[PDB]
């Protein structure tokens, strides 16, 4: 229950004002990699709760071989923490390797549902 | 790496198999269990 | 089918404590509510056997 | 029928058939997909198909000689089939194709193009043969980490690093004099083929195949290849089975046999005596099953393979399945074991004379490779009538009742279940 | 009632009933396929249930096959159980049921089942689109039923009064002693089978040249040519098969499937070319054709097709074997070509 | 861009972009279709809801319908709100967005329905068999999506690419202010679209005849008989049609339906014969092609066509009306023949 | 359960029999019309119970047009039952009509199930 235009608004007012960005992007890269969502082999999209239509809709949208590629990082996920162990070194994912692949589907089905709801509750130009 | 090739067990494998003493163990193990919660429901 | 599944009762136990798909990742946390519903039994059962001496 | 054998380093083994119109010859190797490291796997499948490369064959079809090859796990064979007049014509073409030279049929351009066509076949048969597969993963997880585990096909990824110096190595280590046995079947006499091969001289080489480090030990464990974009569920399913030279040979393919085969759209396999079909027809859980009893020369296995579109419902045909493998051990009747009988005469001598010579080669050579003599046919119903219900259950318990169980499957296994309730079903807790 | 069986120490016969009654003599589409899944269904006397569990129980199994031609009742069984046997097939010939249940429950699946497995793969369905081409009313009708005309139960009834008589029927076994096969059928109900006459037909169908039909389809694209045969131009057609499908011929690699289907009359030379590519199937069966009108050589073939047709010919009633020796030449002449698959991509018979 | 509108005082009026990209100039096979079943999808500026939203609010209607030679957009509204509708069909022919999502949610099974509707009517499907045995590659092509050749989404936009340009396309208007429909579109989108070639071939395609094609089907069997048209003996099969469909003739009852497709440089009058007996489609058509074999006179039917061919002509591109005056007689030459239905009982080509 | 073989070995023996039909014929149709489902409308047939897989199986079995006749007997029956009244005397069943239309497929529906239990225990000739 973020909407993720909304943090995609702040962010981007984050990153595109100089100060902002050089005072918390250390902080923010150093939350990162204190969460530890990359020692289990995963990635921040993999992450994402999706239980909700909109988020249902962008996993449908996704592109099969990053579909199964998710897969298996969701069953390599459960089998780690099932052993309580954590992924070698060289199994971790890098932080080049952690890119926002699902964020555009997701954004496109946020705009699409805003504007339904906006369409659905219009007035007319009289 | 092929789906024939089976990753490694070997640490973790029995060096004797011998498939009567092995069921034969967990058998007695499983059995004391029964056992003792035999007694204790009684 | 199985007796297990086609029965009326049976079904109910089949799906919830036979069949029932668990998340293979959860740990003993995820435990406490099997432990709730023993320990209910418990005061129950101590409840009835103690208050047929209360008055 | 009879079935001579002679010796003089090779193995002499025939079968004199005199109404047959054909005459099958060829060498059967004892050298199979089973003496092989993981590394230059499919080599047989290679030699299997340079032997019928297309100049090869060409100058096989130039005298009227048809060529055939089989790799299994345990014997490879060249068979060479012709006219019963020309059996002199084959033995000289096997001789000129094997022992008399073999850089012309290991030159770079015919090695190149079988290369390309063996890494063709075994792609096509990875991505499209779907029960064979899960055969082949049956026994690459059932005896794993162990030389009988290898695909006789080989995989994509050692096939594409051979080179001709590893076919010239397993040439000279595999296809040796005590190592082979050279078979004729159809309309051939022996003392024809003995006093043809002494009349030149086809000495393969000196002899001595490397042995195996490693015996081969069934190991209890499972294998899901699970695709969501396949239209059914392929799955096999076995215990350790009987080796060949057992006295449980025939006792297990009798306990095969009780449960049969079957095919859901056949009208005459739904009416078959098997206890399990009035199970299994009820909500319709497979379109077919058979039940096999394969025998090698280390191990065994025994158990069943399938196929079903009712994917919801597998573990109700395992349950049941299992169900009746238990009842091998507690109540297996007389009429199911007299019947079984009678099926396994019939599909055995089907097996063993049927009309085409090239199976009867495979299955002598396979057979004096192993044993050093054919066992023949009536000998074989003999052994099959002495079988009784004690013995079919002495057998089960040795073998069925609560062993471990080896797991492949493929297609949309997501209704079988985990590998325990499997393992747990082997015995029904109410003996 | 033609009764033939020969002799060995092998201990498992076979026996078989080869009645001419195949498609080729079907009344309406498809009833000689629901004639064939039809038999060893329930008859007058024994259910089909206590027809399967007594046959499993004596150590035998059952087959019924249709072909172009032919409606085959075969039966494998151990050689001490013959006039069991001999009992079931004249049983079976004589008095089913046809009950119209049994249509409706087993009967008309099994025929889906058929034909859907048939209709997956592209040159079963060339290959009767070129029976349907050549010998459109006689040989091509089509093998199975599809459905698009109505076969009703009174239909098969009447077929099937019409094809078994004994006039019409050929009593074959193998490893059968023979005076006993014939006096296990003369003693049988085979003998008081209604005489009809033989539908064999001896003039040569009426075939057709230059013809073409295009059938679209998904998956794997085929293109096929056919030629129909004389009786004595047959011979030259089996060695060019043989030719074409051993490595004595320098195109085997481009074809898929080159066969001769000989018949009492006549025939058919299929030659298929199968591949996944439009492209690829258009370069090779106009390279086929090109070559084939070019002309070949058929003389090395010889003895290769020799034995070919050695390992072919297991029944009684195999054709005429000697006129091997004397062909020597091919040139392709006029055909007749279909295209199953990617239609709009694959060659037209005034191009090739 | 060639604007051309009428005007009247009629309330409503309609706008209609006619694009020469239909079936016969298809790069794969169903690429139109898809483009059809695509367009009025989400542009790169406003989504396809804000379209229908805005367009139900203000007064007005879409719809895109492809045929054998055009693409068409039409729209469908009240007369004030023209710039919008002109501004909306230059948004649409020039940024539609091509996502993948799209096609492979709304479109494909629009396509998929639209192949179902159509391949449960035989007499589309004997249509589409004669247009494929006539003018084999080019307006022979399929008018809908079967799914035999995989069409991508690039080949969507490669075609789009091809076909929406400013030397293609006829901006048609009714009940519109012409001068003011030039306007809008000089100063819309459309004016900026690429000027690329126009694709209407001037020359006669190659038609072809005699030839037959034959399609088993479950239902109504229906046979069909098809003749190619050259531009100057248009007129006469446009009063054969209309002859044959009247009550002039003795045999209308016998035919369902007789049509002539005026292309600009030809066309293929059709025939159809539909019936669910296949033995009255035999004697209706052996009859029809007799008598037309033996000859007709046009003379009395040529002002009922010519009433016909008024009530027909709405459009702004109809072609040459005047033609009508000289067609006297009609006697059946060379035709083309589908059969589609119970086809082992239909006639074949040979015996009509 | 009756097991409708028995019922009918033993009707067979009353019918063939003269006295035992002289005697007991009259107290059965005397019988069947103190029974009053003729009254509502129904056929013998129409009123077997249908809860079995046997007499499931004769009805699959039975042609349409009885089985639509079926159908109707019953929503009728169920009509009258409901209103408490009784049909007109005009629209009750009469003696001819009542055939036993469903009698022959419950009898091989009958044969093949005791046919298929024999079959399963069968010993062998030894
Ligand atoms: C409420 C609490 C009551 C506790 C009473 C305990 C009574 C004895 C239970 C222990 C016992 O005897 O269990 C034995 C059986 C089978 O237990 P198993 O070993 O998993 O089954 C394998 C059977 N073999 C292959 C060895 C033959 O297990 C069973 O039959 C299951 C009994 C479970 C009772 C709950
Ligand atoms: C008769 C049924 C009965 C049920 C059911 C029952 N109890 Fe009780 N409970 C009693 C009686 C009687 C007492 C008073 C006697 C005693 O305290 O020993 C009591 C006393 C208690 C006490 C006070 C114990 C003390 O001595 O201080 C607590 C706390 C309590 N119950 C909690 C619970 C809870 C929590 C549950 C279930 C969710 C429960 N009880 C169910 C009968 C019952
Ligand atoms: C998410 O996965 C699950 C899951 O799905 C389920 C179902 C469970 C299981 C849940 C439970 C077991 C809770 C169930 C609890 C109840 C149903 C409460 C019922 C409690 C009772 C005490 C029943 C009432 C019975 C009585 C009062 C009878 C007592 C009578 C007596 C003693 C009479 C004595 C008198 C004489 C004369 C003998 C899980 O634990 C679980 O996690 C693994
Ligand atoms: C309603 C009250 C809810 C209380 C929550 C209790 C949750 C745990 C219940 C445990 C039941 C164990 C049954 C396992 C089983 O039958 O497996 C059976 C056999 O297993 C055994 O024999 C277990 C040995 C006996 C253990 C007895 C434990 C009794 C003590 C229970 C104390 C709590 C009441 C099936 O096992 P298999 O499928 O692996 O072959
Ligand atoms: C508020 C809910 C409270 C809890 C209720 C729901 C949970 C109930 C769980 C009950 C578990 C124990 C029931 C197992 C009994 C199964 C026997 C059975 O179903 O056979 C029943 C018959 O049962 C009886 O006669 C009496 C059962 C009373 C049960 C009293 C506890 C036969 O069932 P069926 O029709 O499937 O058999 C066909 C034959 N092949």
């Amino acid at each position: 229950p973020q909407s993720f235009t909304s943090i995609a608004r702040i962010g981007d007012y984050i990153l595109k004002s100089p100060v902002l960005s050089k005072l918390c992007v250390p902080v923010a890269n150093q939350f990162i990699n204190l969460a530890g969502y990359k020692k289990l082999g995963l990635k921040f999209d993999d992450l994402i709760a999706e239980e909700n239509p909109i988020m249902q809709t962008a996993l449908r949208r996704l592109p099969e071989d990053e579909s199964y590629a998710r897969a298996y990082r969701i069953i390599r996920a459960h089998q780690t923490e099932l052993t309580h162990h954590l992924l070698p070194r060289n199994e971790w994912i890098k932080a080049q390797e952690d890119v926002p692949y699902l964020l555009p589907y997701i954004l496109e089905a946020e705009a699409a549902a805003k504007e339904k709801d906006e369409l659905d509750n219009i007035e007319v130009s009289k | 790496k092929s789906t024939y090739r089976t990753p490694n067990f070997d640490d973790v494998l029995k060096e004797n198999n011998d498939a009567d003493k092995g069921r034969s163990y967990a058998y007695f193990m499983v059995g004391a269990m029964g056992l003792l919660s035999s007694a204790g429901a009684k | 089918m199985a007796f297990r599944k086609s029965n009326v009762y049976l079904s109910l136990v089949n799906s919830y404590i036979i069949d029932s798909p668990q998340p293979s990742s959860i740990n003993y946390w995820w435990n406490m509510g099997s432990l709730l519903g023993l320990c209910l039994v418990i005061q129950i059962v101590t409840g009835i056997f103690m208050a047929m001496h209360y008055s | 029928a009879e079935v001579t054998q002679l010796s003089n380093g090779i193995v002499v083994a025939t079968e004199h058939n005199p109404s047959a119109h054909t005459a099958s010859v060829g060498v059967v190797f004892g050298s199979g997909a089973a003496n092989e490291n993981p590394y230059n796997n499919g080599v047989s499948n290679l030699w299997k198909n340079i032997f019928l490369s297309k100049e090869n064959s060409a100058v096989a079809a130039k005298e009227g000689l048809a060529l055939s090859s089989n790799i299994s796990r345990d014997f490879q064979s060249y068979i060479v089939s012709s006219l019963p007049g020309s059996t002199d014509k084959s033995l000289d073409f096997l001789n000129q194709s094997f022992i008399q030279q073999k850089a012309n049929l290991l030159s770079s351009s015919n090695f190149e193009a079988t290369k390309k066509s063996v890494l063709k076949q075994v792609q096509d048969f990875e991505e499209n043969d779907h029960p064979n597969r899960v055969l082949e993963h049956l026994h690459s997880t059932a005896f794993q980490n162990t030389p009988l585990s290898l695909p006789t096909r080989g995989t994509l990824e050692s096939l594409e690093n051979l080179v001709v110096a590893d076919l010239e190595s397993f040439a000279n280590n595999h296809f040796l004099n005590s190592n082979a046995v050279v078979v004729g079947t159809g309309n051939i006499k022996h003392e024809d083929l003995v006093n043809s091969i002494e009349s030149k001289n086809l000495s393969l080489q000196t002899g001595t195949k490397p042995v195996l480090k490693k015996k081969a030990a069934f190991l209890g464990s499972e294998v899901r290849l699970r695709d969501d974009t396949l239209p059914k569920a392929w799955i096999s399913l076995a215990v350790e089975g009987e080796p060949v030279n057992s006295p449980n040979y025939f006792v297990a393919k009798l306990a095969a046999q009780i449960f049969g085969s079957y095919n859901a759209f056949e009208p005459a396999s739904r009416l078959q005596g098997i206890k399990l079909l009035d199970n299994i027809q009820e909500y319709q859980l497979c379109d077919n099953f058979n039940h096999f009893s394969l025998s090698y020369k280390d191990s065994g296995l025994w158990g069943f393979s399938t196929a079903t579109r009712n994917v919801t419902m597998i573990d109700d045909l395992i349950h049941f399945t299992l169900k009746q493998w238990n009842r091998l051990t507690i109540s297996v009747t007389d009429t199911e074991v007299e019947r079984a009988k009678s099926l396994l005469k019939l599909q055995l001598g089907q097996l063993y004379e049927s009309g085409n010579p090239v199976n009867d080669a495979n299955l002598l050579g396979a057979e004096v490779l192993i044993k050093g003599s054919k066992l023949s046919l009536g000998e074989a119903f003999k052994k099959i009538d002495a079988i009784t219900v004690k013995d079919v259950k002495a057998w089960a318990g040795k073998r069925l009742w609560d062993q471990d169980i080896a797991i492949a499957g493929t297609g949309q296994i997501e209704g079988l279940l985990d590998y325990m309730r499997i393992r747990s079903d082997m015995s029904m807790m109410r003996w | 009632l033609t009764v033939s069986a020969r002799d060995a120490p092998t201990k498992i016969s076979t026996l078989a009933v080869k009645v001419h009654g195949g498609s080729r003599y079907a009344t309406k589409d498809g009833v000689a396929h629901l004639l064939n899944r039809f038999n060893f269904q329930n008859t007058n006397t024994r259910s089909a249930l206590k027809l399967v569990r007594e046959s499993e129980l004596l150590g035998g199994t059952f087959k019924s096959t249709l072909d172009r031609e032919y409606i085959t009742l075969k039966a494998t069984f151990l050689k001490d159980d013959l006039p069991y046997y001999v009992n079931a097939l004249a049983d079976v010939l004589y008095k089913t049921a046809f009950k119209p249940h049994e249509l409706t429950e087993s009967v008309l699946p099994a025929a889906r089942y058929d034909y859907a497995v048939a209709e997956q793969c592209p040159v079963k369905s060339a290959e009767d689109q070129l029976y349907a081409i050549t010998f459109r009313k006689g040989l091509g009708n089509p093998l199975l039923y599809d459905g698009v005309e109505r076969v009703s139960l009174q239909d098969i009834k009447d077929f099937a009064d019409k094809v078994y008589t004994k006039e019409n029927l050929e009593v074959s076994g193998e490893n059968v002693v023979e005076a006993d096969l014939k006096r296990f059928v003369d003693e049988s109900l085979l003998s008081t089978l209604p005489a009809g006459k033989s539908l064999v037909s001896k003039s040569e169908p009426k075939f057709f040249l230059g013809e073409e039909n295009r059938v679209r389809f998904i998956g794997d694209s085929v293109a096929a040519i056919g030629i129909p045969v004389n009786k004595a131009s047959l011979a030259q057609y089996e060695v060019l098969a043989n030719y074409l499908t051993s490595a004595l011929s320098e195109l085997s690699g481009l074809i898929s499937s080159a066969k001769l289907d000989k018949f009492t009359d006549g025939g058919l030379f299929t030659l298929f070319v199968r591949d996944q590519d439009s492209a690829v199937v258009s370069s090779n069966i106009k390279k086929i054709v090109a070559d084939l009108k070019k002309g070949k050589d058929l003389s090395p073939a010889i003895n290769y097709t020799k034995l070919k047709n050695a390992v072919q010919n297991e029944s009684v009633s195999s054709p005429i074997e000697l006129n091997f020796d004397a062909v020597k030449d091919f040139k392709l002449g006029k055909f007749n070509y279909v295209a199953v698959g990617d239609v709009s991509n694959l060659p037209y018979l005034d191009e090739l």
